[PDB]
């Protein structure tokens, strides 16, 4: 437990990367979090929005 | 009569496979240390789910009955084991108050603990553990059947040892998948400060 | 390199220019062995109408 | 119904199909084509439910009898059970990565050497380093001061008719 400083740098960067990745599964107010899914389901004009 | 649902009532909520990771999922689970209604006959409600269990010896418990009006007016599912096979039907029967039409569906194929979970279309989970008064401890439930019958249910009953009736609630848990993908332990994420 | 630097001369070094990316050669589709067929043989090849 | 009539009075058998759709999950669905299985190529798979692009390879993971997918610590698809023959395949996204252009100054020579980052250097005189796939530079056994840094301890330089050494 003396090496907390280095452990802290490693842990902080790991958590940043994991949050960045898990942002992929959010809708932000759109229909579906998958791109091809909206391209197939919704018409191009709606898919644009 | 009542008893205390210590730790039981956990079922693999989906089909994915995870190894040695602590997953955190929100769904309808049976709250830990809850109140189970000790029985040894009548109808019961179907609020949002059931934790039907049993500590049987000579298969006194045979089957279930579901449905809204519980007789001829709507359809009413019926699972039965008549010592041959589990003859499932969905025929809108005219029922008898002491047992022991269009059919949109059919099918024909103390030391026993047959834990079961039912919910809505219709899903079932089960687990058949040897036992020897509800034993503490932990055991997950594998999903053995799904039925796309679209029936509307609000009540149920039992055909004809003792059984118990939980009631699921929408509570977040914390599951411990082991390395084989087997749930080995869970933590009710709202039970008490330590658990939060 | 000359184009990304906006220059006609580049001093010695190592610059990053583009993004190597393999392309998906062919699509594939998989579904369980189709069985449990409908009994149309009983509707059309029935003895008596 | 007499057999010597014309086709006008001749009997006809009629079957009428009524496709009813109520708000139910549509149990009566048709067949689904299932192409052959190809491995070890960046392909665009669509298994029974899920889609995506990858490189399918025979794995050794042991699912449970009813499980279908596998996921990573970051909630990403990693293994799929072949719904026809129950063999569990992995999923490795086919390689991408940056492209760097090692060069002495244009004031010296027009020769360069490319470095594809993080590839097995068989997916594109051709050196394979711990950094990537170096293309266009001789591999010396010597060791001099680092002129152009690359990574993992490799350094390249323009030396003796001359060329680029790493
Ligand atoms: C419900 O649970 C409490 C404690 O959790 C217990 O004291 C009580 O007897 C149980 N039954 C009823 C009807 O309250
Ligand atoms: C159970 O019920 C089904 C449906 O009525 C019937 O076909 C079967 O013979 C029954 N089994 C026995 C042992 O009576
Ligand atoms: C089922 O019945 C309840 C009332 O008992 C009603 O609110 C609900 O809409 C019904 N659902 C279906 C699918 O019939
Ligand atoms: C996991 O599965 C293997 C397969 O036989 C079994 O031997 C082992 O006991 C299981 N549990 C653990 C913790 O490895
Ligand atoms: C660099 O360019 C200048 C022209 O501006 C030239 O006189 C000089 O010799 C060049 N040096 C080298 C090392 O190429
Ligand atoms: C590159 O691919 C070949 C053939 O697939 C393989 O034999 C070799 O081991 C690979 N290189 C590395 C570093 O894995």
């Amino acid at each position: 437990s003396a090496l907390g400083k280095l452990q802290d740098v490693v842990n902080q960067n790991a958590q940043a990367l994991n949050t960045l990745v898990k942002q992929l599964s959010s809708n932000f107010g759109a229909i579906s979090s998958v791109l091809n899914d909206i391209l197939s389901r919704l018409d191009p004009p709606e898919a644009e929005v | 009569a009542y008893t205390n649902s210590f730790t039981r009532g956990v079922y693999y909520p989906d089909k994915v496979f995870r190894s040695s990771v602590l997953h955190s999922t929100q769904d309808l689970f049976l709250p830990f240390f809850s109140n189970v209604t000790w029985f040894h006959n009548p109808v019961l409600p179907f609020n949002d789910g059931v934790y039907f269990a049993s500590t049987e010896k000579s298969n006194i418990i045979r089957g279930w009955i579901f449905g809204t009006t519980l007789d001829s007016k709507t359809q009413s599912l019926l699972i039965v084991n008549n010592a041959t096979n589990v003859v499932i039907k969905v025929c809108e029967f005219q029922f008898c108050n002491d047992p022991f039409n269009n059919c949109t569906f059919e099918y024909v194929s103390f030391k026993n603990l047959r834990e079961f979970v039912f919910k809505n279309y219709f899903k079932i989970y089960s687990k058949h553990t040897p036992i020897n008064d509800l034993p503490q401890g932990f055991s997950a439930l594998e999903p053995l059947v799904d039925l796309p019958i679209g029936i509307n249910i609000t009540r149920f009953q039992t055909l004809l040892a003792a059984y118990y009736v939980g009631y699921l609630q929408p509570r977040t848990f914390l599951l411990k998948y082991n390395e084989n993908g087997t749930i080995t332990d869970a933590v009710d994420c709202a039970l008490d400060p330590l658990s939060e | 390199t000359k184009c990304t630097l906006k220059s006609f001369t580049v001093e010695k070094g190592i610059y990053q220019t583009s993004n190597f990316r393999v392309q998906p050669t062919e699509s594939i589709v998989r579904f369980p062995n189709i069985t449990n067929l409908c009994p149309f043989g009983e509707v059309f090849n029935a003895t008596r109408f | 119904f007499q057999p010597t009539n014309g086709v006008g009075y001749q009997p006809y058998r009629v079957v009428v199909l009524s496709f009813e759709l109520l708000h139910a999950p549509a149990t009566v669905c048709g067949p689904k084509k299932s192409t052959n299985l190809v491995k070890n190529k960046c392909v665009n798979f669509n298994f029974n439910g899920l889609t995506g692009t990858g490189v399918l390879t025979e794995s050794n993971k042991k699912f449970l009898p009813f499980q279908q997918f596998g996921r990573d610590i970051a909630d990403t698809t990693d293994a799929v059970r072949d719904p026809q023959t129950l063999e569990i395949l992995d999923i490795t996204p086919c390689s991408f990565g940056g492209v760097s252009v090692i060069t002495p100054g244009t004031n010296t020579s027009n020769q360069v050497a490319v470095l594809y980052q993080d590839v097995n250097c068989t997916e594109v005189n051709v050196f394979q380093t711990r950094a990537g796939c170096l293309i266009g530079a001789e591999h010396v056994n010597n060791s001099y001061e680092c002129d152009i840094p690359i990574g993992a301890g490799i350094c390249a330089s323009y030396q003796t008719s001359q060329s680029i050494i790493a």
